[PDB]
């Protein structure tokens, strides 16, 4: 039953350790969940980067999966807007 | 004579009709709106120039008189109208061909015998074409209750200007007809006022084949040959293939040799496209357009022959084999098989609605087998809910259909746009459909098949990791 | 009178445009030979007299050597890169792309652009179409000088020889290019 | 004499009143050419945006010629480097 709930939830078939995990953390759970689709798996960032984000002209490599690694550099962090959005200048693979 | 050409459209075919014209040795002038300020045919023409100021973004397109006022004053020999907005515009034709501008496209005659079905298909039975059978001109309500007793059931309610969606609705049941016939003629009085509805004798899975036909002011009138356009959703083409691989070779040739018989009976110029439905070997005339199609490029890659350069040479008044140098109908080859998939906005998660926003990535492919024709899709680009939601048509060509389908499925897997939803997943979805890599796929076969809508979950992993990035 | 001077053991750089008037994809036949397969039985490629002669093709490479200056291979940043498209033109671009940093460790090529047409004329149109709608700015290319053998009347008639671009000093004229849009961005941000 | 050393100098074949003004103005001709090969038609410009440049998320319209209107829009000024190089993020006809 709590299965098929989670399933709704989550969008996917979760398995035994996604469904025993929302039993004892509910909201923790899907809140992890919403993290997952906004963020992604943030647990592959280096520690410095994971907490303090990124400096100008700072050059970085995140190893998403084997063989794959991303080249993610900051050109230039832009004024926010009179939205208070700003707009950050990445070089991700180069482009 | 002819050496400078305006273009009155926008997007992907301007630059298509701005390279055949660079090609040709003419000098090329766009137009374009204010909210199109951003759009790249506006910077791949030698001149531009704003149109319909003050007004929406769709009627400054459909500005004949700024338009026409524009390539005056340019010095602009000929207009090019493209498809859509005054493609099929009898006025806009009137008025080019009165200023004493060259109009890239068919007669006056064509335009109005073809702007409306049932002209056009009483054109078709006294070209002695069969027809689909159906109401004569002009029936209302109670002609098509008459019509739904007497012929049978199922039948279909089609206004004669426009469809698409746009006044095209079904009837199976009765007491389904009023309130269809209803919708029809409020879509209709909507866009083009009153305009009359015939109702059709409903086909149970038709495949939706165009003849593509290139005639000259001389007289002389070649099919290039024909394209199955039968992949439909809600009746709106998705994804067309040239040619038709599941029909056999000797009906498509009586198909084409029917158009050709239609066009030369109309005495047809420059390019058109005759539309049939197609059941068991039997066709039946559907309408003509009197332009050239978006999906006239895997006609080219299959014919090799340029279609826009050969309709403004046509415009030109040259003869189609002696001048242009296409050959004799004969002699036309068929250099293997297209497909031409048009990535649009339309997000399938989202009810095929077109998504709006800025293009943060577009990476495009390459190589063996690929055209291109892409409209505004550059990285950077702002997507506005005010013109079509079509980014980039892209066509496969091989010799073999199955390369031709393997060649479709590696670029859409290698395409990516990002900050906008396109409606690649269900491209792919559909191109690994086994109906139609074996082609024989109908006008239904999206209707019929739910698998086609679900879609892998993908992991944006670069979107996220730079999303969570900026955030810290 | 033909005479053998060489084989290459590889695929070449200009396999393109023999793939483009046969209709044979050669780097699929490459790697399905290498499969072990049959030519004829699996990969389905026709007998000898059955290959088809699809038109006419051109393969022009776009170098970073800037032929204003002995054919030096230029470096620098690519700020502006666009490519054309339509029918007829084939695209297998290096590292071309709008931000990227040509360095002088690789060989000088940027983009390889192939036209194709069923004649041969319209297939030199079409180049010169290419050429002139190509647009990469920030380091030097070769464009200028392919358009200039592009509008020579030897090539059009196709009977140049390994001597023809040596023996022709009207290929290294090159026109003034205005570039009033680098120009103006220059100014605009010097003040 | 001086049409030839001017078309030595200046790159192309100059005009009588080209001739002329590097005859009055030897010195003040060629800077004003080196200012047009580095420049470019600069007289184009608004004499606000000739004077002070552009500002941050500024939208200016630059007729070069007849039919051809630059549409410039500055997003972003980058910090200098070590160099003292500044990026300047600049939207030129759309791109
Ligand atoms: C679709 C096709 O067939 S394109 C084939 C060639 N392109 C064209 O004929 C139309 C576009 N013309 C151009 O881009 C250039 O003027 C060329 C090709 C004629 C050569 O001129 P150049 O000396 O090299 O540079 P130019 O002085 O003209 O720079 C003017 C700028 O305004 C742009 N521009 C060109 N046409 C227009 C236009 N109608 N409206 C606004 N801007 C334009 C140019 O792209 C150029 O920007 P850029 O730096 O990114 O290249
Ligand atoms: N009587 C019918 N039976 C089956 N399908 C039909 C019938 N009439 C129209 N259609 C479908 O409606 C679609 C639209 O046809 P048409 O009016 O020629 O194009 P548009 O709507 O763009 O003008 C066609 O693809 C065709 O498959
Ligand atoms: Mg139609
Ligand atoms: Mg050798």
């Amino acid at each position: 039953t709590v299965k098929a709930d989670l399933e709704q939830k989550i969008g996917y078939e979760p398995g035994d350790h996604e469904v025993i995990s929302y039993i004892m953390y509910p909201q923790v759970f899907l809140d992890y969940q919403k993290m997952q689709r906004e963020f992604g798996a943030v647990t592959l960032l280096d520690t410095p980067t994971f907490l303090h984000g990124m400096r100008l002209n700072e050059k970085i490599e995140v190893q998403i999966e084997k063989g794959k690694t991303l080249s993610i550099r900051l050109d230039e962090i832009g004024e926010p807007d009179l939205a208070g959005n700003r707009v950050l200048f990445f070089n991700l693979n180069g482009q | 004579h002819m050496k400078k050409l305006l273009v009155a459209n926008r997007g992907e075919i301007a630059v298509r009709v701005f390279r055949a014209c660079n090609e040709l040795g003419l000098s090329t002038v766009a137009v374009y709106a204010r909210e199109d300020e951003y759009s790249v045919h506006r910077f791949k023409a030698d001149e531009s120039y704003l149109i319909g100021q003050g007004k929406k973004p769709i009627d400054a397109y459909l500005d004949i008189d700024d338009i026409i006022r524009v390539a005056l004053e340019s010095g602009a020999d000929a207009i090019h109208p493209g498809y859509g907005l005054l493609s099929e515009n009898l006025e806009f034709a009137t008025k080019v061909r009165a200023a004493g501008l060259v109009f890239v496209g068919p007669e006056l005659h064509h335009l109005d015998i073809f702007g409306d079905k049932i002209k056009a298909k009483a054109a078709a039975d006294e070209a002695k074409v069969p027809g689909i059978p159906g109401t004569n001109g002009a029936v209302d309500i109670d002609g098509a209750l008459e019509f739904a007793k007497t012929y049978g059931y199922p039948v279909m309610i089609k206004a004669a200007l426009g469809g698409g969606g746009r006044g095209m609705r079904v009837a199976r049941n009765d007491a389904e007809m009023h309130d269809g016939y209803a919708r029809a003629k409020s879509e209709a009085i909507g866009a083009f006022g009153s305009g009359e509805i015939y109702v059709e004798k409903y086909i149970e899975n038709p495949k939706h084949i165009e003849v593509q036909i290139l005639g000259d002011r001389h007289g002389n009138i070649i099919h290039l040959h024909e394209r199955d356009c039968s992949v439909q959703r809600r009746n709106q083409k998705v994804i067309e293939i040239a040619p038709a691989v599941g029909l056999s070779p000797d009906f498509r040739n009586e198909i084409c040799e029917a158009a050709v018989k239609l066009c030369k009976n109309v005495g047809y110029v420059n390019a058109g496209t005759v539309e049939f439905l197609v059941k068991d070997d039997k066709f039946y005339f559907i309408e003509v357009n009197p332009r050239v199609q978006v999906e006239h490029t895997i006609t080219e890659l299959i014919t090799g022959v340029d279609i826009v350069q050969a309709q403004i040479l046509i415009a030109q008044g040259k003869d189609l084999h002696r001048e242009i140098g296409l050959p004799a109908q004969s002699e036309i080859p068929l250099l293997g098989s297209a497909i031409q998939c048009r990535i649009t906005t339309e997000d399938p998660q989202n009810g095929f609605l077109p998504d709006t926003g800025k293009i943060d990535t577009y990476r495009s492919p390459g190589g063996f087998g690929i055209r291109l024709d892409v409209g505004n899709a550059y990285a950077g680009y702002e997507v506005t809910p005010y013109f079509d939601s079509l980014l980039v048509k892209v066509c496969t060509f091989a010799n073999e259909f199955s390369d031709s389908v393997r060649k479709m499925d590696r670029v859409l897997h290698e395409f990516r746009i990002r900050g906008v939803k396109t409606n690649i997943p269900f491209l792919i979805n559909v191109i690994a459909n086994e109906n139609f890599t074996s082609g024989q796929a109908t006008t239904t076969f999206i209707d019929n098949t739910p698998s086609l809508f679900n879609f892998p979950r993908l992991r944006d992993r670069g979107t996220k990791t730079l999303h969570y990035l900026s955030m810290i």
